[PDB]
């Protein structure tokens, strides 16, 4: 078989600028007629991959023609000349010169950006849940960049640790931000104790933590 | 609309067998031959096979030669894997797709995939989520705008998928990625922001499946 090897990163780019991501072969990919069965995909975050070259350098239907293909019988280019936002996602070789058909391992592409604070909102758990003994407290932070954040729950100022977790989406195809959340977990014996709950949100866009809190029942 | 769309997620026993389905719309079924593939995180995407569904004769990855047994039914213009004997390493989502050609260059290539569908491989028994609002208030606005959503609580195994108003509201959507809980059952929050002057007119109700339980909830989500 053959084996098809990328690397797992690109270096982030800024919009407007080129990138360049490579691929090669154990094998060559040049057939006799002259042609080179190499294709690109690109799988945006959450779907299917969807082609964008074959025969590694035609462009497929409805691809853009800032994206181009290269290479010898053994190493490829994909060449995007001007990047955009919606070519974030992980992007993938596949040779198809012979059975079995072999994929690289993807490249992902991260998209640079202005610095932008997050939007910061919070959630008091819902009656519904708290009849049934727990209490979610969800914190979200929406469209910032850099991905870096920290979220401090703070409990009648308290400082809460080992009962949140957090989650982050990746980068938007329109606007190459992310956003995250944060949920604390509590039983409702520990929830009625306590009136406070606040989220502390840190980060580069913001000159200093923003606070977001409500007191239990109002 | 050429299109194919894959049957939804899955839980199975070890040692089981499941069996997926792709159904093509838009063209001819028989004109197009029929690939699988796997995806698994940091493990890139592996081709299994094809169907000729024409002549009802597959070719196979010999990695998965054992594994998975194609069949198509031309009467529904449906396409079927079968993934026999399972193990954990089989947990994974597997997508069909349509090969093309081009007579005038030569080219062959994926031009239309599936939606893809999700297998876990678990002795452990399926959960249904809890379904809760997070509901819109001032400690949700900013602007003219309000932040609301769904908490999509303690379900095995992924995934869920979650739409709003029954797919009518797309922008401002973000579903978060699932996070495994200390308990062994999974987690996540879908969100939206709308016009905050709508939230006295307009009604978000989030639609919350879990295939792999057959189960399905709409919640109403109020101020
Ligand atoms: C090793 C030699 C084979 N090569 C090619 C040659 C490719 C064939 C060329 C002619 C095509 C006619 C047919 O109508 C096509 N349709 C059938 C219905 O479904 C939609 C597509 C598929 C078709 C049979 C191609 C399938 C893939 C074939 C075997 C390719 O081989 C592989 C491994 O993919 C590889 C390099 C170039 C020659």
């Amino acid at each position: 078989d053959i084996v098809i090897t990328q690397d797992e990163l690109s270096s982030p780019v800024t919009s407007g600028e080129s990138v360049s991501i490579s691929c090669r072969s154990s094998k060559s990919l040049l057939y006799k007629d002259g042609k080179t069965y190499l294709n690109w995909f690109l799988q945006r975050p959450g779907q299917s991959p969807q082609i964008l070259i074959y025969l590694m350098s035609t462009r497929a239907s409805g691809v853009s023609d800032r994206f181009s293909g290269s290479g010898s019988g053994t190493d490829f280019t994909l060449e995007i000349s001007r990047v955009k936002a919606e070519d974030v996602g992980v992007y993938y070789c596949q040779q198809v010169v012979e059975y079995p058909y072999t994929f690289g391992g993807g490249t992902k592409l991260e998209i640079k950006r202005t610095v932008a604070a997050p939007s910061v909102f919070i959630f008091p758990p819902s009656d519904e849940q708290l009849k049934s003994g727990t209490a979610s407290v969800v914190c979200l932070l929406n469209n910032f960049y850099p991905r870096e954040a920290k979220v401090q729950w703070k409990v009648d100022n308290a400082l809460q640790s080992g009962n949140s977790q957090e989650s982050v989406t990746e980068q938007d195809s329109k606007d190459s931000t992310y956003s995250l959340s944060s949920t604390l977990t509590l039983s409702k014996a520990d929830y009625e104790k306590h009136k406070v709950y606040a989220c502390e949100v840190t980060h580069q866009g913001l000159s200093s933590p923003v606070t977001k809190s409500f007191n239990r029942g109002e | 609309q050429v299109q194919l769309q894959q049957s939804g997620a899955e839980l199975a026993k070890p040692g089981a067998s499941v069996k997926l389905s792709c159904k093509a719309s838009g063209y001819t079924f028989t004109s197009n031959w029929m690939h699988w593939v796997k995806q698994r995180p940091g493990q890139g995407l592996e081709w299994i096979g094809y169907i000729n569904p024409s002549s009802g004769y597959s070719k196979y990855n010999q990695k998965f030669k054992d594994k998975a047994t194609l069949t198509a039914d031309k009467s529904s213009s449906t396409a079927y894997m079968q993934l026999s004997s399972l193990t954990y390493e089989d947990s994974a989502v597997y997508f069909c797709a349509r090969l093309s050609y081009y007579d005038y260059d030569g080219g062959y290539f994926f031009d239309f995939w599936g939606q893809g569908t999700t297998l876990t491989v678990s002795s452990a028994s399926t959960k249904g989520p809890s379904v809760f609002p997070l509901a819109p208030s001032s400690k949700s606005t900013s602007g003219g705008t309000a932040a609301l959503g769904c908490l999509v609580k303690d379900y095995f195994p992924e995934p869920v998928t979650v739409s709003w108003n029954s797919g009518a509201l797309t922008s401002g959507v973000h579903t978060f990625p699932a996070v495994l809980q200390s308990s062994g059952l999974y987690s996540l929050s879908s969100v939206v922001t709308v016009p905050s002057s709508s939230l006295g007119t307009q009604t978000y109700i989030c639609n919350v499946n879990h295939k792999p339980s057959n189960t399905k909830v709409d919640k109403r989500v109020e101020p």
